[PDB]
RNA sequence: AAUUAUAUAACUUAUCUAUUUUAAGUUUGAAAUUUC
RNA sequence: UUUUGAGACCAAGUUACCCUAGGGAUUCCUAUUUAAGAGUUCAUAUCGACAAUUGGAUCAGGACAUCCCAAUGGUGUAGAAGCUAUUAAUGGUUCGUUUGCAACGAUUAAAGUCCUACGUGAUCUG
């Protein structure tokens, strides 16, 4: 049968029909990955699905009308976003309760339609009318652009507010633009505006939290608390629809949820009033995406990295190929590797968190514009980055945690992906052998990775 | 197909050969060249130039076996002769008409320069100040090569002389002139021969090497000496204003302190600092004339 | 509709015009240039130097108005100013990204060309002849080299690079228009091009000389005495001949010098290498006269 | 291999000797540590 | 230690001196293994070959983003030439040099810009 796991050493190759189970320790291709003397021992997980899982079974999910969406909204949706002909599983389950004003918590993978899951009820339900909190500035640009595009069809104004921006420059943008019904802001900048009292949340009717796990980061945890005291929150859907006593509807969207979030939600609303929806593929390995694991030293990584680039160069020379995303853990390696790429006369982009905010915004848009097909970026780009046309994700530096890998993984195999996504990760020395062992073991058992519970 | 015939050995590119992969890392990245001590030559003529100069090579990669037969295999002792794809040549070279030659990073003080320039080789040093153009650097070396400068110094920020593109710009000038790279200004006086008067062609970014408090008041009032006046009577040094930074502050201070002056070439507007190729060429030659006369 | 902004009037071009397709092939296809006899100039300061230097304008296509301010508005009065889409500009040039503007030019007349007086202040009674030049970047570097030097006059003989070829002019970056140049001079008329009896010094040690032994290079043609380059040769009006890239000087050049009383100039090179990059070959010899004449 | 490598051995300075106006450096390596 | 200032550290070989863990195999038929071709279609219903136990040369195909050829409007087109526009991939689009990113030479009605796993070649032996 077709190999579920393919390795450089064939004796350990697995067929399409074998499951070992929890008690049995699988003989992984990374089980014995210790001594560098056996160079280049690799293994790739092949693509098992030819249809996109999000697009697959769309006919088996109820129509938008069944979700309570008005036909008038559908007509605007068809003009604004004709691409979404049918709702995904997350969209089907999430939209109906939101239109009813019930507080909703959505746990689903990237590219599953989470953004549209709440935006559609958000617009129909509707001194800002809606609030969107996003951890990274890059996500703010994407959400604001998506929200603005929908707003333009509905005659609504949307603006973006990025954290780390100067208070006097922050005010300049606000005064140069008309008042926005819905505001997309980062915790750092939004906290600055609230401290200066540039905006009032008493009239806020809708609050959106994206990447709650990232939003709950200690860098933004205190800022969120300051927002909460100034934010009136609805306790029941009845109060939400009460014109005499209007309150804010809370919606939560994330891929993972740290333990204790219920206590934070309990003090704001009853635990039984929280509607929790979990994606069937949440914390599950992606079969439709190819994952490549190569044994490379830091010196040898450059050799294989360029060899992979030559393969992509050869692939482009034969047929059109999608963009390649290169992930590096540290900026110093990006600059150090970037000079090597510059030495090779290779057009590439360099992105890291500490770059100037204005410079980063232009480069991010330029990559979206397709200015350069090769992008080297750090973990700041693993969140809120558009990767529809990205064919290969190259983790030059192995991701430190599974969650980062999932965020990097979500970039490939998104809805509307023009090219089949692939994932490549490099292990310099036996530093993260356990991480590779867990991934391979889960694939053989076809189980979720341990410790991913939300 | 690797062939062993009548004492002549030449290999063929192997599937998965790591030897080729290391070439581009060595070839394209100068720090790796320093780390490994290797350089690349482009073209048969420049390749043949190194063989005549007796430069120590490392490896030859060639598309056609005819080149090996054309080349003297006796002089190919230190090179692994490997037949490679023409696609590999372009893959491993951004530029090579079927021939690629990797050579050991030569030591110019140890390089073999025969008599003909040595008869006219003087204790004259050509100094390029922050020369950031690889094309100028290689072609610049012709003037020092033809003039016969004993040794050449490049200030920090200058391009690597041993880069193949610079080798392309000079078309073998590196095998005709001794070169010292990444020379620190503090060590420049030691690099100068005894009694050397430093004469600087004066054309500015050197004002960025000054403390901000004293930046605007630290401009040296060095005497302007016309470059046509005799300066070779005793040991002398020539400084060239870089196309990017021009003449640095240290050069101006050194010339005044060393008993020299400004070997001032009036720099024509339209070229803020006389092109280092032009500034270098003019000064070196007629110094030979003055001494010959 | 012509747009009025900052006192500059520029039209909006229409993409897909067959005129662009014809020029598209002319610039990209080098042989096609010879058939049509058309040339291209790229860059705002290159164009600005050209028009100030007598270059004949035909039309200017610019992507942005900011460049037009940098263009020679004095010489744009009678020239078509059209703001075009950068895609049309990109297709024409061998360079994917021009400096936002490109222009079509007729053959400039060297007599009408106006060169900055700044080279002239350092200019010598020195004339230059180029033989069978084959590199444009060296030519632009040579003229950019000459712009730094101040060569009085340059004569380009038949078989050399088309000095008005688009990429040739780009390398000069305005230096083509800072020094006089004469194109496609026939070797028969070369002595007429120079002042008669002006001492012509031929640079000789070349690629053709590498194949030919020195002994069998003086029997059928006039014998020129070989002197070191550092020997003073500019005591009288001096003319210099420089061999083309990896080609060398021709038979007629050696005949010319002896008839005018000139001599061969010898560059002692490290044995093992004969001639380095020809780009500076003119520069190194051309300057040798420069300092001599000042003395 | 990388990293060190006052085992020794050399040179320099001491040292100890002549006259007379082992230790500290460096270098080798007996080796040491880790990797392959 | 509170505050104030504009879980291989990094790091190559080799082992037939080895140790452990295993994986394999140990002329016409006959028994395993492999499966081009047979079987209208369809390898294994029934059979069943061969076996295993380099730069180049040759020939090009296609895209239109139209260089030559071709069909046309307009003109600062009298005619013819041009110039300016539309339409059209119809067939063509040379031979070399390239002191290896570029270019020259000689021709052509023209020597468009490219794509087609170097676009495309199927020793002999171990």
């Amino acid at each position: 049968g077709p190999l579920l796991v393919s390795a450089r050493r064939p004796e350990l190759n697995q067929p399409a029909r074998l499951t070992l189970g929890r008690w049995e320790r699988a003989p992984l291709a990374s089980r014995g990955w210790k001594h560098r003397r056996s160079r280049q021992d690799h293994f790739s997980i092949e693509r098992v699905q030819q249809e996109a899982p999000a697009l697959r079974n769309l006919s088996s999910r109820g129509s938008f009308v069944d979700l309570g969406l008005e036909p008038r909204v559908l007509l605007a949706l068809q003009e604004a976003v004709p691409e979404v002909v049918q709702p995904t599983s997350v969209q089907s389950k999430t939209i109906p309760p939101l239109l009813r004003g019930r507080h909703l918590l959505c746990a689903a993978e990237t590219g599953s339609g989470k953004t549209l899951s709440y935006l559609l009820p958000l617009f129909q339900r509707l001194a800002p009318r809606g609030l969107v909190l996003v951890p990274s500035r890059e996500l703010a640009e994407q959400v604001q652009a998506v929200a603005q595009s929908l707003g333009g069809y509905l005659g609504l104004q949307v603006i973006e507010l990025g954290g780390g921006l100067g208070m006097s420059r922050l005010k300049l943008q606000l005064y140069r633009r008309p008042a926005a019904d819905v505001l997309v802001a980062t915790p750092g900048a939004l906290w600055k505006a609230l401290k200066s009292q540039l905006i009032s949340l008493q009239h806020l009717n809708f609050i959106v939290l994206d990447e709650v796990d990232t939003l709950l980061d200690e860098s933004f945890l205190e800022l969120v608390d300051y927002i909460l005291e100034k934010s009136p929150i609805a306790e029941s859907p009845a109060e939400l629809e009460d014109p005499f006593n209007p309150k804010a509807q809370l919606v939560l969207v994330g891929a993972t949820f740290p333990e204790g979030l219920n206590q934070l939600l309990s003090k704001v609303t009853s635990p039984d009033s929280l509607t929790t929806i979990t994606s069937s593929k949440l914390h599950c390995l992606m079969p439709h995406v190819r994952q490549t694991f190569m044994r490379l030293k830091g010196a040898d990584k450059v050799t294989e990295l360029v060899q992979i680039l030559k393969q992509q160069d050869k692939a482009s020379k034969t047929e059109p190929s999608g963009t390649v995303l290169v992930f590096c853990n540290s900026a110093s390696t990006v600059n150090w590797l970037g000079y090597i790429l510059d030495d090779h006369k290779i057009q590439h982009l360099r992105l890291q968190g500490q770059m100037p905010a204005s410079m980063r915004a232009g480069i991010f848009q330029s990559f979206q514009k397709g200015s350069q097909n090769i992008l080297v970026c750090t973990d700041i780009a693993s969140r809120g980055l558009d990767s529809v046309h990205v064919e290969v994700v190259i983790n030059y530096d192995f991701p430190p945690t599974l969650q980062d890998y999932i965020h990097r993984a979500g970039r490939v195999g998104r809805v509307g992906s023009e090219v089949p996504g692939s994932v490549i990760s490099f292990v310099t020395h036996p530093w993260d052998v356990s991480l590779v062992q867990k991934i391979e073991l889960a694939a053989r058992r076809r189980r979720s990775l341990p410790g991913l519970a939300s | 197909h690797t062939w062993e015939e009548a004492g002549l050995r030449y290999d063929k590119a192997f599937p998965g050969d790591r030897r080729l992969s290391s070439v581009m890392t060595i070839v394209k990245s100068r720090p790796f060249r320093e780390k490994q001590g290797k350089i690349l030559l482009e073209g048969r003529r420049l390749i043949a130039d190194a063989l005549k100069a007796g430069a120590v090579p490392k490896a030859f990669f060639f598309s056609r076996l005819e080149y090996v037969k054309e080349l003297p295999v006796d002089k190919l002792k230190d090179v692994s002769l490997i037949k490679v794809k023409f696609e590999d040549i372009k893959d491993w070279s951004d530029l090579p008409q079927g021939i690629m030659g990797i050579f050991a990073k030569p030591d110019p003080v140890k390089m073999t320069y025969p008599e003909t320039p040595l008869h006219h080789t003087l204790p004259l040093v050509l100094i390029c100040d922050n020369l950031r153009d690889p094309g100028n650097l290689g072609t610049i070396l012709r003037s020092a090569a033809g003039a016969g400068c004993s040794k050449v110094l490049l200030t920090k920020g200058c391009v690597d002389a041993w880069e193949p593109k610079v080798l392309r710009a000079g078309m073998g000038a590196h095998f005709q002139v001794p070169i010292v790279n990444n020379v620190e200004w503090e060590t420049v006086p030691n690099h100068l021969p005894p009694d050397t008067r430093v004469y600087v062609a004066d054309n500015h970014k050197y004002e960025e090497d000054l403390d901000t408090k004293t930046r605007k008041d630290w401009l040296p009032k060095l005497e302007v000496q016309s470059y046509d006046l005799d300066w070779t009577g005793a040991p002398a040094a020539v400084v060239i204003g870089g196309e990017t930074h021009g003449v640095s502050l240290e050069s101006l201070q050194l010339a005044e302190s060393t008993g020299g002056k400004r070997l001032l070439i009036p720099v024509v507007p339209g070229v803020d600092s006389l092109n280092s190729a032009m500034a270098a060429s003019i000064l070196l030659f007629e110094g030979k004339r003055q001494l010959r006369i």
